[PDB]
């Protein structure tokens, strides 16, 4: 493989099994791979987040909504996105433009590892030996593996409420 | 080698190289298959019926009540046949061609070639591409039969 | 600092309160990005004062609002009028540019933008200061000009109490 | 003791990069941005929830206590300059606890600056 | 770059905006994968447009469940609300493996318009430059042609 060895077994049904059957990453670099593993992760964390805040609300826990809307917004995610004001997406989106320039351009992640946006390479050490620790491998399975279930959780929940309600 | 057969030669009047047969020949072996079964799960709803039953999504105790060749739709067993559309490319995700590092072995799952009837090489691989290549076509003219000639039998 | 790209005939290297007179190559590198930023802002101000007065975009600023472009006031009046949504998304669109794309690098040239091409064009080219020296230097008298012009008109605007003719007479 | 929160990468960068630490500032820089800050924050808590919340100004008298803030932590800040003295904004050769003096002075400006900034867009939107 | 296959003869290096002052070596083939992409989708379109015109709409059912015998659904837009979802969703799905077929990432040998179709491979006879750019030129017309089709099936009403 070579330059997939960077990301070598974190992906598959099992931890070491190299999926690719597109060969998307044969032929690309490290540095892309790494990119290509940035972009996984960043819409996995969303995709998890996003799956959580499609179950809240859609059990009928929108405060912020239904406070700033004077009256409880429909259960529908979808629907409740037109009804929210548009002060409050607008402030949405600016949050997220305030976080996304913040990890980009002051507090940038390595470039060896892109989606360290906390920094956790510089305590960490994920080449020791110990058994009630290092670990880290395996948790970055349970990050990447629900992750990866999240995105076509959260796109089945958005293609059927688009269509089949 | 492989699906050379016996009543013609290379049948190329048009691949006739190596990593390009090698792809071609995955794509020959990939469509016998289908065809196989296609030609054989055509049979079925004829005579034995169309047997299925039992408690299916928006198709409780549907009794394939897609009809004709073509199957039709109209939410019987043919919006069900989606889920085969689906489970059929999960196969085709896992156990593919791009790991599939000889032309279409996919590692002999059943292990039916270890003694238990197949053999490696020789004419049980010639035989499976042969008899892809008569399904195939047996399968197209049987489409033929539904549209304009009646249905199957 | 004569030579750098602002020095023009008319005042040669103005200076007149000496505000540079140390070298400060830090200060002169910031006042110079403002220098530029504001005449920028201050371009793209002016003809936002005259193209209303004589041409106004044809559909609804906030559709469901009744308000379309053509009743929105010209002027230092739309700020309370057109609605406070809407001035929202420019703050966030112009917050995008000034932390996204239109980021001035340190390293880069005092304008120089990562993502725009010569003349502002979305969709962009690195700095050739040297080759470019007769724009560059077009750049800042017409910014220099239309932060007056701006200054100006709003000030018109602030006595006057409107757009039309008598606020530019 | 190295912890995530403070020693990690984005803590390290997060806390280098604050107005207070951040590098090649100069000293009215930084009390510039930390009273813009503190001046735009402040001014929510009295024009909202004060005691004349409910009149028809019910924020001209937020942004005077906004301001009087402002001021109060100001002094405050010149107290302890003139007391403790820190020296690490003085550039060398100069009058010890310059630097920050100079701060505390331009976050009191820059306070000034953003209640009226947050007072100007409350009146105004 | 100044001598790839895009400069036919009519005119020369036709880049009047200046996406090459700065177009880097990769970005040239990004842009001519992307031509290249962008012609053969075009030369597709516009078949499928002129072809129904005259030869009548397919001889079939579309749709086995929905009664779509072609000719409800009229040739030009407003024909993507008559075919069905799934019809966009079965041409969405082949053209969604056509890509994520042998890749064409940067630098790989899909990355500059080659994919493996073969139909007109001349045994190099100086001939290998004229396949590639009339197909580049074609490209470019369909393109042109596509865009007027479609302002001539929007602006009038319908179809031509
Ligand atoms: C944003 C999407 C995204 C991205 C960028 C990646 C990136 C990566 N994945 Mg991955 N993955 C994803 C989503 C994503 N994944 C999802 C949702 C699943 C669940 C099925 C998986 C399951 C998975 C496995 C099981 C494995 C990887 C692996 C990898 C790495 C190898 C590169 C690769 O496979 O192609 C990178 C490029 C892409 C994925 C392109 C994105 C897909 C293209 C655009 C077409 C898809 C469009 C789709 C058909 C239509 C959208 C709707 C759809 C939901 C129906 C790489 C870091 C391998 C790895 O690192 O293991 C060591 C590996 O074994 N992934
Ligand atoms: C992908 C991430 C994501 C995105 C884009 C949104 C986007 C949105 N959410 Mg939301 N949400 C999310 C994750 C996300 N959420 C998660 C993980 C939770 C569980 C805590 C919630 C819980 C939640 C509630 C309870 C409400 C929203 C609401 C909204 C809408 C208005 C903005 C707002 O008040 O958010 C506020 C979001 C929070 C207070 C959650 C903070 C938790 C963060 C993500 C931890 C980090 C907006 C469409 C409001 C609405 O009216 O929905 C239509 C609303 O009342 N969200
Ligand atoms: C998916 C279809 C498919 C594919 C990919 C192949 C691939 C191959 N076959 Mg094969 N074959 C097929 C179907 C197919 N076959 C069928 C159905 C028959 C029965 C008649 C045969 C009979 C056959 C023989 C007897 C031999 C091969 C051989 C070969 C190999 C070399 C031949 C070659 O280069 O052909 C290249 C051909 C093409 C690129 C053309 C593809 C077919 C076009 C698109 C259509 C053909 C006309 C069709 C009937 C019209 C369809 C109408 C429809 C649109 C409605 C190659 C691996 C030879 C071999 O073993 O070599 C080692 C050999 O001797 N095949
Ligand atoms: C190309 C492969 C292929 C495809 C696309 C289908 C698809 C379909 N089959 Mg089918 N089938 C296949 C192979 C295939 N089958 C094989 C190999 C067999 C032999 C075991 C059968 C035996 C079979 C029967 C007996 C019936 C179908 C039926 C159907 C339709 C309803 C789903 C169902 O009950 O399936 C059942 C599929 C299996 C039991 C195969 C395992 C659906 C369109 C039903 C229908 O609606 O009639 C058209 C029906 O009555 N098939
Ligand atoms: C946003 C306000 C602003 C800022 C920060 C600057 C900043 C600058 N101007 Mg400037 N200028 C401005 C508005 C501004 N200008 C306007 C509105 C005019 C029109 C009257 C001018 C006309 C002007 C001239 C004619 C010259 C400068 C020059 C300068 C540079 C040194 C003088 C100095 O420190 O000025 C504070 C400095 C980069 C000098 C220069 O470019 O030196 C190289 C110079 O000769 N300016
Ligand atoms: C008792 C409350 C109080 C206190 C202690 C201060 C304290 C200070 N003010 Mg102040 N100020 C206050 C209320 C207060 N202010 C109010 C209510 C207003 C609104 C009219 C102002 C408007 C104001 C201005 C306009 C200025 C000060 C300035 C100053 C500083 C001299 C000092 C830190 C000056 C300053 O910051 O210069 C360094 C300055 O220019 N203040
Ligand atoms: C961005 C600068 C800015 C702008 C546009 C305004 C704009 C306005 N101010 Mg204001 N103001 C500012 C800075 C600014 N102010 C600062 C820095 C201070 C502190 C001295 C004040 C103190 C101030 C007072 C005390 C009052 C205003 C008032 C007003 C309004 C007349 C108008 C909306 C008046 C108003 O309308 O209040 C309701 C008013 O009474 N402002
Ligand atoms: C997807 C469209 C597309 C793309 C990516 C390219 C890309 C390329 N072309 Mg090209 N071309 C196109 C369409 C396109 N072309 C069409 C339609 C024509 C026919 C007029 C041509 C004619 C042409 C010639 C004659 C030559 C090239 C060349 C080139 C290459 C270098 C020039 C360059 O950077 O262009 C970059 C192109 C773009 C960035 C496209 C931007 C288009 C803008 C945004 C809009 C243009 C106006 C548009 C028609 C408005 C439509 C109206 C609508 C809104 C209603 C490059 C690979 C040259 C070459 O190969 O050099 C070696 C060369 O000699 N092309
Ligand atoms: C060589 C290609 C070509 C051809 C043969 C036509 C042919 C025609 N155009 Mg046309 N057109 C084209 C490209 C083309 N168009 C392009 C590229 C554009 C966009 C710039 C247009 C925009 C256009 C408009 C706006 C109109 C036509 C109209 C017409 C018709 C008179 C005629 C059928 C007229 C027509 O029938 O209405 C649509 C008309 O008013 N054309
Ligand atoms: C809740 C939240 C949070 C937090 C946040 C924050 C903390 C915020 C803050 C914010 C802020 C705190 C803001 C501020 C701003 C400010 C401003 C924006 C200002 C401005 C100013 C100005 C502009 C001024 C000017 C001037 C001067 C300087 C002087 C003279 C006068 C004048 C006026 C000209 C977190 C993340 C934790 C999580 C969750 C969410």
């Amino acid at each position: 493989r070579e330059a997939p060895k960077v990301l070598a077994g974190t992906g598959g049904p099992l931890p070491e099994s190299f999926w690719d059957p597109a060969g998307f990453t044969n032929n690309k670099t490290d540095e892309e791979l790494l990119f290509y593993r940035a972009a996984e992760l960043k819409h996995g964390r969303i995709a998890m987040a996003a799956v959580v805040g499609w179950f809240t609300n859609a059990s009928g826990f929108h405060y912020l909504g239904d406070l700033w809307l004077k009256k409880p917004a429909s259960d529908n995610p979808i629907e409740a996105f037109n009804q929210l004001s548009l002060l409050g997406v607008f402030q949405m989106v600016f949050f997220i433009g305030c976080l996304e320039w913040l990890t980009t351009v002051p507090c940038p992640p390595p470039k060896d590892a892109p989606w360290d946006v906390i920094g956790m390479s510089d305590v960490l050490e994920e080449d020791t030996d110990e058994n009630p620790m290092a670990e880290y491998k395996k948790i970055q399975m349970q990050e990447l593996n629900n992750s990866r279930l999240a995105m076509v959780a959260i796109i089945g929940l958005i293609v059927q409420a688009t269509t089949t309600g | 080698e492989l699906g050379v057969q016996a009543p013609v030669g290379f049948w190329d009047p048009v691949d006739g190289n190596v990593a390009s047969f090698r792809r071609r020949r995955t794509v020959e072996l990939k469509h016998g298959r289908i065809s196989m079964l296609a030609a054989m799960g055509y049979m079925t709803p004829e005579i034995t019926g169309k047997f299925p039953g039992y408690l299916s999504p928006s198709t409780l105790l549907k009794y394939d009540d897609i009809p004709n060749g073509l199957g039709a739709i109209s939410k019987v067993p043919a919006l069900g046949w989606a889920q085969i559309f689906v489970y059929c490319g999960y196969a085709e995700l896992s156990q593919d061609q791009t790991p599939g590092s000889p032309g279409a072995e996919g590692n002999f799952g059943f292990k039916v070639l270890t003694s238990s009837d197949p053999d490696s090489l020789e004419k049980k691989l010639a035989s499976e591409i042969a008899n892809g290549r008569l399904a195939m076509m047996a399968f197209t003219g049987m489409a033929t039969q539904d549209g304009l000639t009646g249905s199957a039998w | 600092f004569e030579g750098e790209l602002g020095v023009t005939p008319p005042m040669g290297y103005f200076d007149p309160l000496g505000l540079s007179s140390d070298g400060d190559k830090k200060t002169f590198i910031r006042r110079r990005k403002s220098e530029l930023k504001n005449g920028r802002v201050a371009m793209w101000a002016c003809m936002g004062w005259i193209v209303p007065e004589w041409y106004r975009f044809p559909g609804e600023l906030s559709p469901s609002s009744g308000l379309k472009f053509s009743e929105i006031p010209n002027g230092m009046a739309a700020l309370k009028a057109l609605p406070t949504e809407a001035w929202a998304q420019m703050g966030a669109f112009v917050a995008l540019l000034e932390l996204g794309p239109l980021w001035q690098d340190e390293s880069r040239a005092p304008g120089d933008f990562k993502t725009c091409a010569k003349y502002g064009f979305p969709m962009g080219s690195d700095s050739d200061p040297v080759k470019n020296q007769y724009s560059l230097n077009s750049e800042i008298n017409n910014g220099r000009l239309a932060m007056m012009a701006i200054t100006g008109m709003v000030f018109q605007n602030g006595i006057t109490g409107t757009t039309g003719p008598e606020m530019w007479a | 003791v190295i912890t995530l929160t403070e020693n990690g990468l984005f803590a390290k960068q997060f806390l280098s990069a604050l107005a207070f630490y951040r590098e090649g500032l100069k000293p009215w820089q930084r009390g510039l941005e930390i009273g813009m800050a503190h001046g735009y924050f402040l001014i929510g808590p009295f024009t909202s929830l004060g005691p004349l919340r409910n009149t028809p100004e019910a924020a001209t008298v937020g942004l005077l206590c906004g301001c009087a803030i402002v001021g109060i932590v100001s002094i405050g800040g010149l107290i302890f300059g003139s007391t403790i003295k820190p020296t690490r904004f003085d550039k060398d050769g100069d009058k010890p606890g310059a630097g920050f003096i100079e701060m505390i002075n331009w976050h009191a400006v820059g306070g000034l600056g953003g209640a009226g900034f947050a007072h100007a867009l409350i009146t105004v939107f």
